[PDB]
């Protein structure tokens, strides 16, 4: 077994080497420097390798009794579904916390986090604990979260080893190798596109110090929800200046292309500054896009910016790893668009995961059900089969569950009645002609249910005819 | 035709339907519209001025009995011209290559292959399926018997062609097949 | 004056009719100059039961589109507008929003003053612009017309503001002659409106420590603007409560026009602590702050729009029933499918007389209202909403109205479906290809779909017409 797990051309399994010399796994022979040869070997060829989170655990944090959510390993996409307050940016939240843990080990902002508050404690107890589990390239690297009321510490205590194992991972292949890829830990909210604009651009911070362009600073601003369209306008002016490694710019414009069906020749106004676009042959300017439009200019121009900073000297810059979180993946799109932002993105953006939040169907018939959580009363329910290509009122029905016709309508109760009296001895009774009548003057006379509904009338007409 | 119209066979509460637009409601959509609707949408799009449409538009009245023109693609539920029996007829007296283009532009001109059409006439196939579901010959001779009498009803021209593309129907109408 | 259609007119206007009060008024002022003062006093005085609509709007370049001379219905309050991302919605609300300025500077807040259009306002490669909106108040058309020429092009257009004026005019004639008189309320939300619900340092900040008066006036402040004014409400919500030593009446008015819109909250009590707002959940006392964002912009929405009808309301019994143009932007923001069903009849039953002009990206929404209360704005024209959008299935309303396919256009699972339609229905069935793909959807699907079962139904009819042949 010893034997066999010796490995030169891989870290994952030249890491229980290192955990081996060493002890906690079964009291064998310690030393000090077959440990520092495989660990030298943890952190050398590192190409690959996808951070993602693997569990989470939860105990009391905001209104939660207890949650063990298992997140997919070969899927890059993870879509919660709930209603209103049903907990589904709760563990986006989570994920949030444990990813602020996360970094400050390979972005070096010291070692800070973000602890549970007092207001995010479950009402009324004593103790919560956020527990969050990763995975570099097959190793698990755990998190605890703890918080305590005071008198009851000895039911949670915080650990962190987990990410101070993989951030000296990191750093150790960063002192090795200084063109080394890193993780994405991007996070964005509902507030995303509150920046989106280019008034007083020219005396806001963002233009008017020396950014220092690296692959530690790509995190900044990262946990916060907001794309930073202005840094973005700086590194653009940057590189359209600078010119006088093109593929920076272009790669980074041959993805909003995709995005934007008819967006093309992103170009620098030298004039009081704002970015010129052209909408099919017409010149246009940021502010005078539409919403939709320059959000997912914005989420796709901080994707490609914190990826090409992260990944220096590479041919495919987007491609990379990350834990991306977005809430309200449909927010301001036209359905449309909220049944193609996922493929795009999984064809631009492969090597990402995307743990997303949506309020529509429409981005939900695009995903496996197995990809597909379901949030009700504090608890997980998972989706039920047959859903990536299903009829929109069908996963209506079986994941966002409400009637695809309005309960509450003066067209859905008489179609209902309508057809409680077709099936049944008074099909040809006067009450059911005029519904039929009333339904046909609004629907139109050639509606699907319709034609059904006279279908079997004329069927029992007829058969009540024979045997008369 | 006394409820019924002519360029779609619906039921109505030349008698012409509402095409999908309550009474002159302007700003509809142009694939929404049928017979006279869309037909109206035409001559204004197209600065049509001779407005007879006798002679390049055949109805299913006026034709002698014959329903043969048209196909039924029941993937879709299009009404889609035959090659045959229109390249071996000759209508109003024309080269006999010229009916296939007169049943084209009846059905370009009237839209007849709507989405809203071609969804409800594709129920008819289910209707007559669940017939011939428990494999009852006396049911489907039923279903013939009601579907082929006098007085057409609904979609009295789809109810027709789905008889004449089976093999059951047909050879039960003959006399091959005896239940 | 002649005693044909005069004296017809008078006998309605000593009735009591602002209309028919309104109809001679105009038409006296040979010339007397004191019929005109009796029948503006007897208008002014007849301004009870109105109702302010905005009738219709026109547009000539401004940003994007190029003519566009919409209409809004009368008959019913709510008016939808929908299509692709970027196309005409925020255009048209940003032009009704302009005159709305203009109008709210002339009722109450201040005077005459507004916006215009921008240069960034017209659309590139022309050199003129106009918004041109006619109101409807009791009956009567008031125009106006807002115009922008670059140099050299100054006679195409000139902004002319002769109905606002004259409304204005007839307000503050009203308002003078009896203080307590309701007033129509003007109010924008954009997609920014839950940006500022947070008592976070609320007794530090402004709102607080600034004495503020509630009169009748002032409620229009910050309207139109977007954001909605929590924090004022919070203020007014604290200078009641605290002041319960009215003061009962309209908190129990607003809290129960609150609670219709929330299904499980209750209590609505203030904290003298570190200053926060306190909601009950289902007997679980919880702040703003530990709402959910879903929850957070349905309560700013409702609260701000119950505190202006109130304080526009002198002493009515009911002080949320009086009228509006609203232009809530974006409805569906940030709501589950099935709040997405309620939001706007919820809206019409407890604000019945406002007027709501709304922008949906959701079929949810949609499929409630009527189709003549929908447009449709495809490549710059207005088309109306095809037949049948109250009572209909998502997937219809979705395809006929949104022009989105009801299955996945690009998905594997979803170009199998159509191949397999394709053999079952060619002389390809019960073959092997044919099996292979019916297998690997009744896989995917289950063995229940109601698609698979009727190509199930067609394959055995084929198959008993060739086994009994
Ligand atoms: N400290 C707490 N104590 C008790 N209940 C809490 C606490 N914190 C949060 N909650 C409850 O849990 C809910 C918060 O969940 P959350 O805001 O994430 O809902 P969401 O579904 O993600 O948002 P959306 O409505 O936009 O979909 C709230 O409804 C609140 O009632
Ligand atoms: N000054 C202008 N000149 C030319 N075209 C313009 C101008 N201003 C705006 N446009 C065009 O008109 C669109 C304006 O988008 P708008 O926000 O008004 O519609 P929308 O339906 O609300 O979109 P969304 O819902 O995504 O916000 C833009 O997409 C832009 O292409
Ligand atoms: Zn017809």
């Amino acid at each position: 077994k010893l034997i066999k797990k010796s490995e030169s051309g891989d870290f994952a399994s030249s890491y229980q080497l290192y955990k081996v010399f060493g002890s906690k796994e079964y009291g064998v022979e310690p030393d000090e420097k077959m440990s520092d040869y495989f660990k030298e070997l943890s952190a050398k060829q590192l190409e690959g390798g996808q951070l993602r989170v693997a569990d989470i655990h939860l105990e009391n944090y905001k209104g939660f009794e207890s949650l063990i959510m298992d997140f997919s390993m070969k899927k890059n996409s993870t879509i919660l579904v709930g209603n209103n307050g049903c907990g589904k940016s709760t563990i986006l939240d989570a994920i949030q916390k444990g990813l602020t843990h996360l970094s400050s080990r390979l972005s070096t902002r010291s070692h800070n986090g973000d602890g549970i508050e007092k207001h995010e404690l479950r009402k009324g107890q004593n103790y919560a604990s956020i527990a969050i589990n990763y995975d570099y390239m097959g190793i698990r690297f755990p998190m605890i979260i703890a918080t305590t009321e005071p008198g009851y510490e000895d039911r949670a205590k915080s650990n962190y080893s987990g990410i101070n194992e993989l951030g000296s991972i990191f750093k150790t292949a960063h002192s090795i190798n200084p063109n080394v890829s890193f993780p994405l830990i991007a996070m964005y909210t509902v507030e995303r596109a509150n920046d989106v604009s280019t008034r007083d651009i020219e005396n806001s911070e963002e233009i008017k110090e020396a950014q220092i362009w690296d692959k530690f600073k790509a995190y900044n601003k990262s946990l916060t929800g907001k794309a930073d369209f202005k840094l973005f306008f700086r590194w653009f002016k940057e590189l359209i200046e600078i010119e006088n490694n093109s593929k920076t710019l272009h790669t980074v414009e041959d993805a909003m292309y995709s995005f934007l069906p008819g967006f093309s020749n992103l170009k620098l106004q030298r004039a009081p500054l704002d970015l010129i676009v052209d909408k099919n042959n017409v010149s246009l300017s940021v502010l005078q896009l539409s919403q939709g439009e320059k959000t997912i200019l914005a989420l796709i121009a901080d994707i490609a910016r914190r990826l090409t900073l992260l990944n220096p000297n590479s041919v495919n810059p987007l491609d990379g790893t990350g834990i991306v979180l977005i809430a309200a993946i449909d927010l301001h799109l036209h359905p449309s668009w909220q049944q193609n932002i996922i493929p795009r993105l999984e064809k631009t953006f492969k090597n990402i995961q995307f743990i997303v939040t949506t309020h529509s169907p429409q981005v939900c018939h695009t995903i496996d059900s197995q990809n597909i959580w379901l949030l009700k009363n504090g608890q997980k329910f998972k989706a039920p089969k047959g859903v990536r290509g299903a009829i929109s009122s069908w996963v209506l029905e079986n994941l966002f569950e409400v009637a695809q016709r309005p309960p509450e309508d003066k067209y859905t109760k008489l179609l209902q009645e309508y057809k409680n009296l077709v099936f049944s001895e008074k099909y040809a009774s006067e009450d059911a002609r005029k519904l039929g009548a009333t339904l046909s003057q609004h629907f139109g006379p050639d509606d699907e249910t319709l034609v059904e509904l006279k279908l079997e009338i004329e069927k029992r007409i007829w058969e009540d005819d024979f045997e008369k | 035709q006394m409820y019924l119209c002519a360029y779609c066979e619906i039921d109505l509460d030349l008698a012409v339907c509402l095409g999908g637009t309550n009474t002159g409601d302007d700003f509809e959509l142009p694939a929404n519209l049928s017979c006279d609707s869309y037909k109206s949408h035409y001559e204004d799009k197209n600065k049509i001025n001779d407005k007879d449409w006798t002679g390049k538009i055949l109805l299913p009245l006026t034709l002698p009995d014959a329903h043969n023109f048209f196909t039924f693609e029941k993937v879709t539920g299009k009404l889609l011209p035959n090659e045959s029996y229109c390249n071996t007829i000759s209508i109003d007296g024309k080269p006999a290559a010229e009916t296939l283009s007169i049943v084209t532009k009846t059905i370009e001109v009237l839209n007849l292959n709507c989405s809203r059409l071609n969804n409800a006439r594709r129920k008819l196939l289910f209707h007559f399926n669940n017939c011939a579901r428990e494999r009852n010959l006396r049911k489907l001779h039923n279903l013939l018997l009601q579907w082929n009498q006098g007085e057409p009803k609904f979609f009295q021209t789809t109810r027709d062609i789905i008889i004449r593309d089976d093999r059951i129907c047909q050879g039960l109408l003959n006399g091959t097949i005896r239940y």
